[PDB]
């Protein structure tokens, strides 16, 4: 039939790239690194402790000024918090009580969330009478919401686990592209410092580039052997590494379009759940479910302080753009704030 | 100068932590419960005893709030979504009574889940005055989908209502103990299972719903006293 | 790269046993709980069998769970289903899935129309 | 079923046809990068006090 | 020595006039006369009746539970010593005992001072857990923190009042009003921890049995019974004890006006008593809902009630006998006294140390080193 | 007097201070003989 000759082809072209990229690997990143010099131990205790939320927490995103953070529980709140004062900005009740998202925007001006409502809300911070309220609801997500990013003040790009990516039109209401290339639930996402290329994740244990000026997946990134729940970008733009639940990080280049290095111990045996990269792309950071994080360097496997400051499991993490401090969450509705 | 800037995210902040406080006071006092069930299970039928990716009902029973959320719109893929339900009081389910053994492995993946341990669980065996009369012919028995159906034998403790079939106690007692098998298995005293046994006429459903969720919140303050 | 093929199968006269078989690379066969499931025309996905990491905890579905017979090789990375007297309620394709959560008693979405860690269906028809 | 194997082999074929440089440039590319800005990693080096609002 | 020379004389009118007084006989008959002895006054008897009374105080050797005999010949006679061929009676039981009672006082001295010494140290790191760590902050904890601070404060005012006021005797003889201040505060403690045990009972009542949904109880009634209601009882038999009975002090266990603390004490122990009773009944009847074993059963509720016992207080109303008996008086002296002393010691071990959630909360914070 | 196990303490201290001499050696118990009634 029909079905038997394009998946026949379909093996074939998986053949031909695999052996078009085996000849294309010449000495693994382990081997030029062998010359290079170990930072050592940077072994640092908390700084600020975040404390309101009444629920765990699911995600939270870091802001341009890299001072606002905010983040969601499933009480129905989102707190925008205030990394140097500690004092709290906004309180943002919920129609729904079942966020699994967050966001921010590049100006600060906009926020996001989503869960099984199946649809994003987003709000606007700067209104007239100095109160917070929804700006725009997206619905047509078949299933939950999991990750969203704005790219501008116009467009946001959100994951759900309807299989499809999908890039919103805000004071529109309307899908403009959607990105059908997925088999399992979509997790997480991001977005590359040039608002032209971003990576998503999917629980069909594998990354895909896309591009929201043609809508269509550029390149796609395998190697994980169960579904990704962080991904993240190196500092450069032509790189990122990946996250997923069988303890095991992942450095992806876009241009070598194969694994690199494998950032896992035997130690470790639970997911992750958010990872993250350092100003300068010399360091590593990875939460887990053992209710701490982990700090790596993107060079060679170098151990560094382990952030284990968590009672309940770390849900999500993130660095300031300064790369001054990173802050983490976890269930336990608590956040703080490393250095 | 810089003050004021203080003062200012001072009095927000307190303003916030107590609007916190009142919410806190209703988000304590409310006993979340998740209404899961199967296709055609026949739980509309309890919703209606008192798109969108998820509906709510909030009704109260003697000063007493209960939260029952249907997942209505979300694809088969339930390892997500249900990790957001590990603080319910209990997971209501609904079974028709093969569509009996995807409802045992669906008990048993929530029951046995890591984040969704130290949840309770109310069985409903709802369309029980159906399965009766297909039994009491006998043109489809249950002996097809579970041959150990003939070795079984009614149990000690049954109370059958009078006038109900010879049959129809065998029956809802089998199922009955489907369910406690798999909840005996994995229970080391965190969470318990209530099964029930629902029809599509009795509307004392509801009170059913209370007495579990009484007992559910008896057993969790006698295990922080490491009473029981 | 996580891919799953199954082998075996065919048109089997009733009461002639056949055996499966499932091939799985790109990740550790010993850290998962391996599962099947079952398509019959004109109906929906139907548990079958799975099998724990080691093999100690093994359940099959009541409606033949005498018959059948599941199996794996945690060395070679293969797993083996044994399947005896067929019946025409059998004649569905069988699914080779994989438990997305290693080292966990649950396993969640195994029956689900779209499953991304599940490879294709060998038919077996059982007729005369 | 036919459509989505239709759609998967052509994302394939297209997908195919790319260019990728050698992973040993590739390399050389990331090093270069901290190399340059490791002076400006606050992660990196421990700055110090009374230098961050995170005192 | 000299101030019951003063009493013998006050003791002695006393009688005078009751001696007056002719309860001689029902039936005319031969009976012993009244007499006048030295250390106590004696009524009329019948001939070679041994009569026995109350047994007084003049010298401190003698002890008040122990009675005096009036002795008469058994042949319808009055009875002469045959040493000194004159009266005597049987005064040699009332200081009988008095070395061996002494030295039974001292064991329970130690065990005093060991029992609160013990009561303190183990506390203050309880204490110290509980404030530290913010992850165990619950309405149950906190009347954990209330609960262990009456403890420590109660042993600590009993150390005090054993070392430096039992130990100086030219201090008592002077009757310091200071001296009053620290009994009134020993007083209040004391009243102030057997209340706060029937806060403990009503707050774990109210989550079993009744209003098991009701969150966010509040906590005005639970700090107004353990903190201000024991303030009641202690003013009013303070203030009693300045006009009926006095002495030094306020050292006295002779006096029926200890009732008006330690009677409302015994009665918020009854109800305390009741709940346990109504709170196993509820433990019973769940694990009979799932068909548990007989024999487990049994065991949970046994350990249930003996963790239940130092957090209610049960000891006290479970063994409110004193024995009469010299042997078995040594032993409900023996262990009483250790359920008291050692009473904080036992919260702090079942409630801080034995809790499954502070030992995963230390070793938590403990292994991130 | 009380025998309640509640002043059981209290009970104490007051056989102390008065039958022995504040915690310490004690004059020898006055003669009870017949010459002393």
């Amino acid at each position: 039939s029909e079905l038997d000759q394009l998946r026949q082809e379909a093996e074939q072209l998986k053949n031909q790239i695999r052996d078009a990229r085996k000849a294309c690997a010449d000495a693994t990143l382990s081997q030029i690194t062998n010359n290079i010099d170990p930072v050592g131990r940077i072994q640092m205790r908390t700084r600020r402790t975040l404390r309101g939320h009444l629920a765990k927490i699911y995600a939270m995103h870091w802001g341009t000024d890299s001072r606002l953070l905010v983040s969601a529980s499933q009480d129905g709140k989102l707190i925008i918090w205030d990394s140097y004062t500690t004092n709290k900005v906004h309180a943002i009740p919920l129609r729904s009580s079942w966020v699994m998202t967050c966001a921010y925007a590049p100006s600060g001006n906009y926020v996001a969330c989503g869960g099984l409502d199946n649809i994003c809300s987003i709000y606007n911070l700067k209104t007239r009478e100095g109160n917070v309220r929804v700006s725009r609801e997206l619905a047509g997500h078949t299933g939950y919401l999991s990750c969203c990013r704005f790219l501008d003040d116009n467009q946001i790009v959100t994951s759900s686990g309807d299989t499809t990516c999908a890039l919103w039109d805000i004071e529109t209401g309307q899908q403009t592209t959607t990105f059908t290339g997925h088999t399992g639930d979509v997790m997480s996402l991001s977005l590359a410092p040039d608002t032209r290329l971003f990576v998503s994740g999917a629980c069909d244990a594998s990354a895909k580039l896309w591009d929201v000026r043609e809508g269509m997946c550029r390149q796609t990134f395998t190697g994980h052997e169960s579904d990704i729940n962080a991904i993240c970008f190196f500092p450069n733009g032509n790189a990122f590494a990946t996250g997923s639940d069988d303890a095991t990080c992942r450095l992806f280049d876009l241009r070598a379009d194969q694994e690199l290095m494998t950032y896992s111990h035997d130690n470790i045996i639970c997911g992750i759940t958010s990872v993250s990269f350092s100003k300068s792309g010399r360091l590593l950071l990875a939460g887990y479910d053992d209710f701490n994080c982990n700090v790596w360097d993107a060079l060679k496997a170098d151990r560094a302080g382990v952030l284990a400051g968590h009672d309940n499991r770390v849900s999500c993490l993130g660095v300031t753009d300064d790369g001054m401090a990173v802050a983490t969450g976890s269930w336990d509705s608590f956040l703080k704030i490393w250095n | 100068d810089q003050r004021n800037e203080e003062k200012a995210q001072r009095e927000a902040n307190k303003k916030i932590e107590k609007q916190l406080q009142k919410d806190k006071q209703v988000y304590r006092a409310t006993h979340r419960l998740l209404l899961l069930g199967a296709g055609e299970s026949g739980k509309n039928t309890i919703v209606k005893q008192m798109t969108s990716g998820i509906f709510e009902t909030k009704f109260q029973v003697d000063k007493v709030n209960f939260h029952m959320f249907d997942v209505g719109a979300q694809r088969d893929e339930r390892r997500k979504w249900i990790q957001c339900f590990n603080d319910v009081t209990a997971i209501i389910f609904v079974v028709a009574s093969n569509r009996l053994q995807a409802a045992l492995k669906l008990f048993d993946s929530i029951w046995n889940n890591k984040w969704l341990r130290d949840t309770s669980v109310i069985l409903f065996l709802n369309k029980q005055d159906l399965l009766a009369e297909k039994v009491l012919a006998g043109k489809s028995k249950i002996e097809d989908y579970f041959p150990e159906f003939a070795r079984y034998t009614t149990p000690e403790d049954a109370t059958p209502e009078p006038g109900e079939d010879p049959r129809v106690t065998r029956a809802k007692y089998f199922i009955r103990d489907e369910f406690l098998r798999i909840s005996t298995a994995s229970g080391d005293g965190r969470h318990y299972c209530y099964p029930h046994f629902t029809c599509s006429v009795d509307t004392e459903n509801i009170r059913r719903v209370f007495n579990d969720c009484r007992d559910i919140i008896q057993r969790m303050h006698l295990r922080q006293y490491e009473l029981l | 790269q996580v891919q799953l093929q199954e082998s075996g199968g065919g048109l089997v006269q009733p009461g002639g046993s056949l055996r499966l078989s499932c091939a799985a690379s790109g990740f550790t066969f010993s850290n998962y709980k391996m599962n099947w499931v079952r398509q019959a025309p004109g109906k929906g996905l139907e548990w079958v069998s799975d099998i724990s990491q080691s093999g100690a905890s093994i359940s099959y579905t009541g409606s033949v769970k005498g018959r059948f017979t599941i199996s794996r090789d945690n060395a070679k990375n293969t797993l083996y289903l044994q399947m005896n007297s067929l019946k025409p309620e059998d004649t569905a394709v069988y699914y080779c899935a994989r438990c997305p959560a290693p080292f966990t008693r649950d396993c969640f979405d195994v029956t689900s129309t779209t499953y991304a860690y599940r490879g294709q269906g060998t038919q077996v028809t059982v007729s005369s | 079923s036919i459509a989505q194997a239709r759609k998967l082999v052509e994302q394939l074929k297209m997908e195919a046809n790319i260019d990728r440089i050698k992973v040993s440039k590739a390399a050389a590319d990331l090093m270069a990068y901290c190399e340059a800005h490791a002076k400006e990693d606050p992660l990196l080096t421990p700055v110090p006090a009374s230098e961050n609002p995170f005192r | 020595y000299v101030v019951g020379r003063k009493k013998m004389m006050d003791a002695q009118y006393k009688c005078y006039d009751r001696m007056q007084q002719l309860p001689a006989y029902q039936g005319e008959g031969p009976y012993c006369n009244r007499t006048w002895d030295g250390w106590l006054c004696w009524d009329d008897t019948p001939a070679g009746v041994l009569s026995y009374q109350f047994c007084p105080d003049y010298f401190p050797d003698f002890d008040p539970s122990e009675k005096v005999t009036k002795y008469c010949d058994e042949k319808g006679v009055w009875f002469k010593h045959p040493e000194n061929n004159r009266t005597w009676s049987n005064y040699t039981m009332c200081n009988a005992f008095t070395p061996e009672k002494l030295k039974n006082a001292y064991v329970l001295y130690y065990l005093a001072i060991v029992g609160h010494s013990l009561s303190i140290f183990t506390l203050v790191i309880s204490l110290g857990i509980f404030v530290f760590f913010r992850s165990l902050g619950c309405q149950r904890v906190t009347l954990h923190k209330n609960m262990f601070l009456t403890y420590i404060l109660n042993s600590m005012i009993i150390i005090i009042h054993l070392v430096e006021v039992v130990p100086n005797g030219e201090l008592v003889r002077r009757d310091p009003v200071s001296c009053k201040i620290l009994h009134f505060f020993h007083q209040y403690m004391m009243a102030c921890n057997y209340f706060w045990m029937l806060c403990e009972g009503i707050y774990l009542h109210t989550l079993i049995v009744v209003a098991v949904f009701t969150e966010k109880q509040r906590l005005r009634w639970y700090y107004l019974l353990g903190w201000g209601f024991p303030l009641v009882p202690t003013t009013i038999h303070a203030i009693t004890r300045a006009v009926y009975f006095n002495d030094n002090c306020w050292l006295s266990v002779e006096t029926h006006l200890l009732y008006i603390i330690h009677g409302p004490v015994m009665a918020a122990l009854v109800v305390n008593f009741f709940f346990l009773l109504n709170i196993v009944r509820v433990l019973v009847t769940k694990m009979r809902e799932t068909h548990e074993a007989e024999s487990h059963m049994y065991l949970k509720a046994v350990k249930a009630t003996m963790i239940l016992v130092p957090l209610l207080g049960i000891q006290f109303v479970v063994f409110p006998w004193r024995p009469s008996n010299k042997m078995l008086g040594k032993i409900y002296d023996y262990v009483m006294h250790s359920l008291i002393h050692f009473q904080g010691f036992f919260v702090a071990t079942i409630y801080c140390f034995c809790n499954n959630e502070v030992q995963t909360t230390v070793k938590r914070q403990w292994a991130q080193f | 007097k009380c025998n309640t196990a509640t002043c059981a303490t209290q009970r104490l201290a007051n056989f102390l201070v008065r039958s022995s001499n504040n915690l310490g050696p004690v004059l020898p118990p006055t003669n009870v003989g017949s010459n002393t009634y």
